[PDB]
């Protein structure tokens, strides 16, 4: 809300500069976004009266004139302003003037005619005029005073942004009360005069709803809808951000900005019979005062009659009841609408008017009777008419109740943490509009005023004390608590996971949780992703079923900017939504993603840069898993976006916790990614707890043995290793593969594997008999299970 | 297409020592609860190790045999008391610190954590509660703890806490007590306006009871097979 | 009962933590060792023959008599311990104190500075089917030390 400071000064003049006044509003809960002068600063521009005008100089269409700005020997100046009456009085910038933009007119001569300033400025003075040459309309004549004082151009417009809990401050009266409370002054409201009824015309009461507990309507006949809008009311609405229309709409907008009670005038000749404040019929149609025609619902309150509908209650009037240039008699509405009956309904049709936002929030319910006298006073004074009686349709039992709230000094001391004087608590509340009665001895019984809708519990009153006393007077303290040692089990912390993945050479990326549905389909063509209902773009519309749908665009971002090697990792929430019949079946799994393209290590003199193979990437994933004491078995993955021959599924206790392997080379070409290495791991599996158990160490030397198998290439080395460990027994404590060979000497379809057998004894020293017995037992079961040949 | 079960080409993950793991586990209880880890030199002099702990000098609490020394006023730490002394002499209460580190005695090198808490007021009741849930949450059991009275020149009342480990046995795990007034007064802290307690536990004692180790000589032989068991 | 305190956010500046250093060195393939702060004077003189060792007045033995001027005087015995028990590859790292007593005219001139040491014997990676086991060169070891310095935003120059 933007309001004029001078208009605010007419209610409360605190005799302080504009800076400290805006500081008081911000420190009161009313954040001032901007305080600027009505017009940009300029020095030297007084008012003059044009005497004579002569035309046709220098061809084209100009006119040389002489203006008397109080100077003894006034000079001339040329201009081409197309006006009507010649000899008008208009402010004129002098020769030493400094109009905005360094427009210091240096006099000189306009082709012979000596000049002395510029007697114009329709738009050069920051005024918003329609026709060119309308510099200073000849409304009157301030007799040569500075233009900054006649139109009050040095006034400041205060752009206040007020929170919805302070619906009372959406007006000059609401802001002035705040400025009066903080400065211990009393607001001198302008004396309102009621209009006496001379005629006795119709009326109508309707209680078909509960959202209008107080309605006031006045029939006023023979009004001048084409009346002149005065400069003071036009400017007050202008610098408050409100446009000018007719004389009746400007008055209702003026009282709306002055008191906060919205009003609306109808065309009485277009109201048939009794007026109704009712709920709309299901899918009832209505054409508003704008060209927009809306289709209502049966929960939107409207103001109708015995046949049609006239307006949406407190939101926007209709075109069928609008006051046109053929309007003679009007019906003035001044009602209070329940905020619960207006909230949200205006946003359905893309509407947000000054009457809408004020009725959705709290509006003074004791104000309809006051705004009716305000408009009727201004209508008769500025337009005139035959005024009738005031129709009061009031259901006083359903008005917004304001029961007494109890507040004790102990509650204010507990919540604020510091003691505020009981004289301060009573004085601050009683000037904000509350009627506080000192119950008992130390407690109070404070009732909230009729204009404030944010006082319901005692904490609301405590917030009011800290507001008026000042938030800069909040004493500093520290909370206290008991030193209790919380339960904690040894685990792989998330911070230690980052340090490991960063040590392995990966940079932490943070991509959007939503990605493109098309890229999500490219990775997994059988995916059913969770789609947003209102995404900002097509590429951010699908909640990522895998972190690749959002990391790949980040990789492509760098690859397109001369980056051969980019390695990312993210933590890392994916959204599993497949095989789900409802959104409550959605699974949000925190995961650890790995994306690597380019060479393993940066370019150096040690070797030519070459991308990783599967075992370089597996060696990094095996260390991340080993860093969390995770025991893992690997099996071939069948995920669509993976190379089926070089992609593993990471299983623990038989169930999968993630995958690792390169992207499917077809997807690499569709995305222009060269060779990429991707992996994802559940954080719950990596960041797991662990427990170490001590086992005794043998004190006698171990024995090392070698076995060289020639086996087919279609049997995994894990099954060979697992079989050796089982048949080896308890004496065989560890085994590991150390050589493979698929060159000359081995037939196609087979490979020569060399395993290392380490035999350990818990108590004694190994004899050659028990070792050879185990060696012969292992080679025999290997020849029987897989049909292999052994050596030593 | 290659065999996906072959071992990867990379580096085997390293190992953190079990003594440092237990040391980090005990400290994290206090670290994320208001206490700050403090450290200091291991070669100390005589004042910060004896005279400032309410030990007059030739008192029976010296035992010059089992304390490594170089001159007559320079020795190896028997406990991390110097850091707690210097913290009290420079800083002012409230003081909430835990002091890990290795100490030395002639038997030879072992670690022990010694906490110190000095505020406007504390009591023997708060020392017992903080120690009980420290022992309960460390060993992750519902232990049966015993508080025995003992003597320390820097505490009064002083206590020693046991836990029912092994087979119904009482094993000492840590000593504690309320900071003696002369220890606070000698460091510039008014013993009438400020109260304080302290404690001290051997890390090798906790590590063996936690991991089931019976010969603490392995802690410093550093056998790579032993260290790998904690990885 | 439990002690009560005022929760106050203590001062803290971003830094390379000690717990993050252990994780980086462990990822490089080193096991944390804890060796005695006193070592043998013979090995202390074998490393640096011009050393002025701080020697004990009542040492527990001959091999535990001199406070280590370098962590190597106490880590080398542990490296030999494993080697005497069929351990081709042993990679240690210790975060303890060394006692600089060189050019010191009195005991209070002693400088006890905390150090991070690295000892590596054997192949850089454990035995696997990818390559025959071979010991590290200077650039394998420099690449590890460079990453430790890089993990703490340390800019260095080598001479
Ligand atoms: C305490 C100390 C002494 C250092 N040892 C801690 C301990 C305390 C109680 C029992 C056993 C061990 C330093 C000055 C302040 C009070
Ligand atoms: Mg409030």
């Amino acid at each position: 809300m933007k309001i004029s400071e001078n208009w605010l000064r007419t209610w409360v003049n605190p005799a302080i500069d504009s800076d400290t006044l805006s500081d008081q509003l911000t420190m009161l809960g009313l954040e001032v976004d901007e305080l600027a002068s009505v017009a940009k600063p300029f020095t030297g521009v007084v008012v003059g009266e044009v005497l004579t005008v002569e035309q046709h100089p220098d061809a084209d269409r100009l006119r040389v004139t002489t203006v008397n700005i109080g100077s003894g020997e006034p000079l001339q100046i040329v201009c081409g302003a197309p006006n009507v009456r010649a000899g008008m009085k208009a402010p004129v910038a002098t020769i030493g003037a400094v109009l905005p933009g360094d427009f210091k007119i240096k006099k000189g001569k306009l082709r012979g005619v000596e000049s002395q300033g510029m007697l114009c400025g329709a738009s050069e003075i920051d005024l918003e005029d329609k026709i060119d040459g309308l510099l200073e309309l000849p409304a009157d004549a301030p007799v040569g005073v500075n233009i900054r004082e006649y139109l009050k151009l040095d006034d400041n417009v205060i752009d206040i942004s007020i929170t919805p809990n302070r619906g009372d401050c959406f007006s000059i009266r609401g802001i002035a009360r705040e400025v009066a409370v903080i400065n211990q002054l009393q607001m001198n409201e302008p004396e309102i005069k009621s209009v006496d009824a001379t005629i006795t015309d119709e009326k109508k009461v309707v209680i078909n709803t509960d959202g209008a507990p107080r309605y006031l309507g006045r029939v006023i006949k023979n009004v001048n809808v084409k009346a002149a809008t005065p400069e003071w009311m036009e400017q007050a609405l202008a610098r408050s951000g409100i446009r000018t229309h007719s004389i009746l709409v400007d008055v209702t907008n003026y009282v709306l900005m002055e008191l906060g009670q919205p009003m609306h005038a109808f065309d009485l000749a277009k109201i048939e019979g009794t007026v109704h404040v009712r709920q709309a019929k299901p899918q009832e149609k209505l054409q508003l005062l704008n060209d927009q025609e809306v289709e209502l619902q049966e929960d939107v309150m409207v103001i109708a009659d015995d046949q049609k509908a006239l307006a949406i209650a407190g939101i926007m009037g209709g075109l069928a009841s609008s006051v046109t240039d053929d309007t003679t008699d009007i019906f003035l509405e001044s009602a209070f609408f329940a905020p619960l009956a207006i909230a949200g309904r205006a946003r359905r049709f893309g509407l947000h008017t000054d009457s809408s936002q004020r009725y959705e929030r709290g509006v003074d319910f004791e104000l309809p009777v006051i705004a009716m006298n305000r408009a009727s006073q201004l209508i008769q004074e500025l337009a005139g008419g035959e005024f009738g009686p005031i129709t009061v349709a009031e259901k006083s039992d359903l008005l917004p109740k304001r029961e007494a709230i109890e507040l004790k000094q102990a509650q204010v001391d507990q919540l604020l943490g510091y003691k505020v004087a009981a004289e301060f608590i009573t004085d601050a509340l009683t000037r904000l509009g509350c009627e506080v009665t000192v119950q008992a001895n130390g407690e109070w019984s404070v009732v909230p005023p009729s204009h404030r809708y944010d006082m319901a519990i005692y904490q609301d009153l405590i917030e009011e004390v800290a507001r008026i006393d000042g938030y800069d007077n909040i004493q500093i303290s520290l909370p206290s608590m008991d030193v209790q040692l919380a339960k904690y089990q040894d685990r792989f912390e998330i911070a230690q996971l980052r340090q490991t993945v960063a040590t392995l050479g990966y940079q932490e990326a943070i991509s959007f949780s939503f990605a493109d549905a098309k890229l999500e389909k490219q990775l997994n063509p059988q995916v059913s992703p969770l789609m947003l209902a209102n995404p900002i773009s097509s590429d951010l519309a699908a909640m990522r079923s895998t972190l690749l749908s959002s990391l790949i665009p980040c990789v492509q971002y760098n690859l397109n900017r001369q980056q051969s090697r980019v390695r990312f990792f993210e933590l890392g929430l994916r959204f599993d939504y497949q095989n789900a019949n409802s959104i409550q079946d959605l699974k949000q799994i925190p995961t650890l993603a790995l994306v690597a393209v380019g060479s393993r290590e940066p370019e150096s003199w040690h070797a030519k840069p070459q991308p990783m193979d599967f075992f370089d990437f597996k060696g990094e994933v095996e260390e991340i898993l080993a860093a969390g004491r995770v025991k893992v078995e690997y099996v071939r993955s069948e995920r669509p976006w993976l190379h089926p021959g070089q992609s593993a599924e990471i299983l623990v206790d038989g169930q999968s916790i993630g995958y690792l392997g390169r992207l499917h080379p077809s997807l690499e070409n569709e995305l222009d990614l060269s060779t990429t290495w991707v992996a994802e791991l559940d954080q719950a599996a990596v960041l797991q707890s662990y427990v170490s158990n001590f086992t005794e160490l043998s004190r006698f030397p171990s024995v090392r043995r070698d076995i060289a198998l020639l086996i087919s290439d279609n049997i995994n080395v894990r099954d060979i290793q697992q079989l050796i460990e089982k048949t080896g027994g308890e004496l065989l404590d560890s085994t590991w593969l150390f050589d493979v060979y698929t060159g000359q000497g081995v037939e196609e379809g087979k490979r020569s594997l060399a395993f290392a057998l380490l035999w350990q004894h818990p108590s004694r020293t190994l004899e050659d008999a028990e070792i050879k017995s185990g060696m012969d037992n292992i080679i025999q079961v290997l020849e029987n299970t897989y049909q292999a040949t052994l050596r030593a | 297409t290659i065999d996906i079960t072959l071992p990867g080409r990379g580096q085997r993950i390293g190992t953190v020592h079990p003594v440092t793991q237990v040391q980090e586990r005990i400290c994290q209880f206090f670290t994320k609860a208001g206490f700050t880890v403090a450290t200091g030199p291991e070669v100390e002099d005589d004042y910060h190790n004896f005279e400032a702990l309410n030990i007059p000098g030739h008192h029976p609490a010296r035992a010059m045999h089992d304390t490594f020394y170089f001159d007559a006023n320079h020795l190896l730490r028997t406990h991390t008391s110097g850091v707690q002394i210097r913290t009290m002499e420079t800083s002012q209460p409230p003081i909430r610190i835990v002091c890990p580190g290795r100490v030395y005695r002639c038997d030879p090198m072992f670690h022990q954590i010694e906490g110190l808490y000095v505020a406007e007021n504390t009591s023997f009741a708060e020392l017992k509660g903080l120690l009980i849930n420290l022992l309960n949450e460390f060993f992750e059991k519902d232990l049966k703890v015993r508080f025995r009275p003992s003597y320390f020149p820097f505490t009064e009342p002083s206590a020693e806490v046991d836990i029912m480990d092994e087979r119904g046995r009482w094993l000492e795990v840590l000593g504690c007590g309320m900071v003696h007034p002369n220890v606070l007064r000698a460091a510039g802290i008014d013993p009438d306006k400020y109260k304080g307690f302290a404690f001290g536990l051997g890390v090798e004692r906790f590590a063996m009871l936690r991991y089931g180790i019976n010969d603490l000589r392995m802690f410093y032989q550093n056998d790579v097979r032993f260290l790998r068991q904690f990885a």
